RNA sequence: GAGAACAGAAAUCUCCAGUAGAACAAAGGGUAAAAGCCCCCUUGAUUUUGAUUUUUGUGAAUACAAACCAUGAAAGU
RNA sequence: GGUUGCGGCCAUAUCUACCAGAAAGCACCGUUUCCCGUCCGAUCAACUGUAGUUAAGCUGGUAAGAGCCUGACCGAGUAGUGUAGUGGGCAUACGCGAAACUCAGGUGCUGCAAUCU
């Protein structure tokens, strides 16, 4: 029985990790900006590595978060690229799931060699009503075991809506 | 420990010094620890305390200021005041004694019975 | 594990629940203490869903004491059934508790506001209750900064705007806009208001209503308390477990 | 005499064996936990070795 | 720890555990809605009057009142 | 007796697993014009308690559970120790006197105000 113990989507984070910093980052900027409607966030490097070719504080990625109907709409238009076929993995233990796409032009947006091509990673966090207890300030607490999301519940919800497969 | 702040300290009261590690401010006096002194003046933030410190073979008088967090009320005079009040009551009853203290006296005569307690003899 | 549990140091119970902040509490309760007894009084405002709380507390090693306490459920008696948690309603509750305490002290004193955990934001209902109390006449220290309509771009304030907020102007203009733009959300969010058919001038007059009423009798007409103690106790013990 | 002393020492030996059994079950599962933790620690410090990571400075 | 295209042990993203094992000028005390990181505003690291401890010489720290000030809604600092 | 708010003492309260919770409240939850802040009304800010839920949180019981606390004619008058002797080659005499461990028992107590079938 599930009157309020459903499994709604909470949010989707779309991320673009670039090998270099500059107008390439600004272009990936622009891509996620146009896809979401809102302004994205530029993420810097934590530490220098010198084999990936970067340094501390270099602005080496850009990402964005989306909540609401927009999130699942973009999710479906992206999963069309993966044609509704994920793996047994790509589902976390705690009940979240994500994938990655090359050739972002495979959802609506055209080639436009003005800018080039980028790939991006979708990650999608799931929950139920009542997550506010671990997110508010006053009254903070944690959620019970029975109400915890899980890989099995998410995979069943996914073999349900979007009507997909597991592929191994 | 908030009960270490709702603690009135009037001039005259006696207090022990026991500074806790949890407050870096005003950690006083390395060997003024477990030592007792009465309070002479009080300000905000503050209490006065005087101690008789001995140097050579005379007791000189060191006055000091301390945060309230380190000081503590002394239970030094509890039995003294209890005995004084009981002495007033006993003096009133006499007016209507050995109110003084006395060490442990030799226990007096008595009788020990054998009803169900027969003595149990034994050996090494 | 065993070692981690043993080396664990638990905080205070009231902190383990997200209920108090001893950092702020000590700065509040701690006195000058050159002056000895001089009990320090603090007005405690709290917001739950469906209800507001305003109290005036002294604290002592007994743990604390409540000389005066009011809530928003009293305001139906004073002329408003609706919107108990809003800005104007908390303002009314603050004026109520202020006139109450001033009556009991017989003067018409100095009380320090407790914010709790709520964030300090321009246009907050805690500052609405502050203005209600200062209305009532208790001298609390404050600044005109955080009242609404404070133009963040400079150091000035418009009194007419927070006057409208006291009278319930934002809810009224939103009522008007949502009404002349739609009726789905209107019928959903204003069912009692819809059955009552109240006006903007209306609702301002009702708040004036209630203001004069609390100025008339702030003496805490208490609840009627049906089904006295033993009834409640036995019926609750029917459903209380026991070892 | 041989009758008496052997039931008394046998009861005491039963107590001894129960004590020993109990202590050894507890320390056995404790040892298993610590050993798995040790192996996990060794496996993670095996892959951390590939990272250059001068521990001193700030990187 | 689990999880996400190129991306691997370390590039960025998300979730769970995590009393401190991190940081605060290397096995130690103290600090977790902080004494830590980020953000907002400032530059009380300011003058005058006396008091205490370390110490007869000062300096150091300490509390204490009046002013000019900063800060926060405030208690207060 | 239940609950809410403010607290005191700060694990007998904490951790883990399961279960129950009529009513009351609390809480999730509904919405985003304004006050406000967010990459993102998720947090924070505001509005109506209306759409609806005890699923969660919270409260209480349960476990030859972990830990935490109390006690022991528990250890034990033991170890250790002050004093004396032309005592032996460490005991005796007058005296003081533990802790760990083990075992047993327990698993929050309370103040102020308000409120509830």
């Amino acid at each position: 029985q599930n009157p309020m113990r459903d499994l709604k989507i909470e949010k989707l984070v779309l991320n673009i990790s670039v090998g270099e910093s500059g107008d390439r980052l600004t272009r990936a900027s622009k891509v996620l900006e146009q896809l979401s409607g809102q302004t994205p966030v530029q993420s810097k490097a934590r530490y220098t590595v010198r084999t990936f070719g970067i340094r501390r504080n270099e602005k080496i990625a850009v990402h964005v978060t989306v909540r609401g109907p927009k999130a699942e709409e973009i999710l479906e238009r992206g999963l069309k690229v993966k044609e509704y076929q994920l793996r047994d993995r790509n589902f976390s233990a705690t009940g979240n799931f994500g994938f990655g796409i090359d050739e972002h032009i495979d959802l609506g947006i055209k080639y436009d060699p003005s800018i080039g091509i980028f790939g991006m990673d979708f990650y999608v966090v799931m929950n139920r009503p009542g997550a506010r207890v671990t997110r508010r300030k006053r009254c903070k607490g944690t959620v019970g075991n029975s109400h915890k999301t899980t890989k099995e519940d998410t995979v069943s919800w996914f073999k349900q809506k979007y009507d997909a497969d597991v592929l191994d | 420990h908030l009960s270490t702040y709702l603690k009135v300290y009037k001039v005259g009261d006696i207090v022990d010094i026991k500074a806790n590690g949890s407050i870096q401010k005003g950690m006083p006096h390395k060997f003024y620890q477990g030592k007792t002194g009465v309070v002479y003046n009080v300000t905000k933030s503050s209490v006065g305390v005087i101690i008789n410190k001995m140097v050579g073979n005379r007791y000189l008088e060191k006055r000091l200021n301390l945060r309230v967090e380190h000081i503590k009320h002394s239970k030094c005079r509890q039995e003294f005041l209890e005995r004084v009040k009981a002495n007033a009551a006993k003096r009133a009853e006499a007016k209507a004694v050995q109110l003084k203290r006395q060490p442990a006296q030799p226990r007096e005569s008595r009788i020990v019975s054998t009803e169900g307690n027969v003595p149990q003899t034994l050996a090494p | 594990s065993s070692a981690y549990s043993s080396r664990f140091q638990t905080p205070f119970r009231r902190r383990r629940e997200g209920k108090t902040d001893y950092y702020q509490r000590k700065r509040l309760v701690t006195q000058h203490k050159a002056k000895y007894n001089t009990p320090k009084y603090r007005l405690v405002v709290r917001f739950t869903n469906k209800d507001i709380i305003c109290q005036i507390i002294s604290s002592t090693i007994t743990g604390d004491v409540v000389l005066a306490a009011a809530y928003s459920h009293e305001l139906p008696r004073y002329g408003i059934t609706h919107g108990l948690t809003n800005w104007a309603a908390a303002y009314a509750t603050g004026l109520l508790i202020a006139r109450r305490t001033l009556q009991k002290l017989g003067l018409d004193f100095k009380v320090f506001l407790d914010i709790g955990l709520q964030r300090t934001t321009t246009g907050a209902r805690v500052f609405g209750a502050l203005k209600g109390a200062s209305d009532g006449g208790l001298y609390v220290p404050h600044s005109e900064n955080r009242f609404p309509g404070w133009d963040f771009e400079t150091e000035e304030i418009d009194p007419e705007l927070l006057r409208s907020y006291i009278f319930g102007g934002h809810v009224s203009q939103y009522m008007e806009e949502l009404a002349d733009d739609d009726e789905e959300r209107f019928s959903e969010l204003f069912k009692g208001y819809l059955a009552d058919d109240i006006d903007a001038d209306s609702l301002e007059d009702i708040y004036t209503s209630a203001h004069e009423a609390i100025r008339a009798d702030p003496a805490f007409k208490p609840t009627e308390k049906k089904f006295t103690k033993e009834q409640y106790a036995a019926e609750s013990k029917k459903y209380r477990q026991t070892k | 005499l041989k009758a008496l002393k052997d039931e008394k020492e046998e009861a005491r030996q039963a107590k001894i064996t129960m004590l020993k059994e109990r202590r050894e079950k507890k320390e056995e599962n404790e040892r298993y936990e610590r050993l798995a933790a040790k192996m996990h620690a060794k496996k993670v410090e095996r892959m951390r070795r590939r990272e250059k990571r001068n521990k001193a400075l700030k990187e």
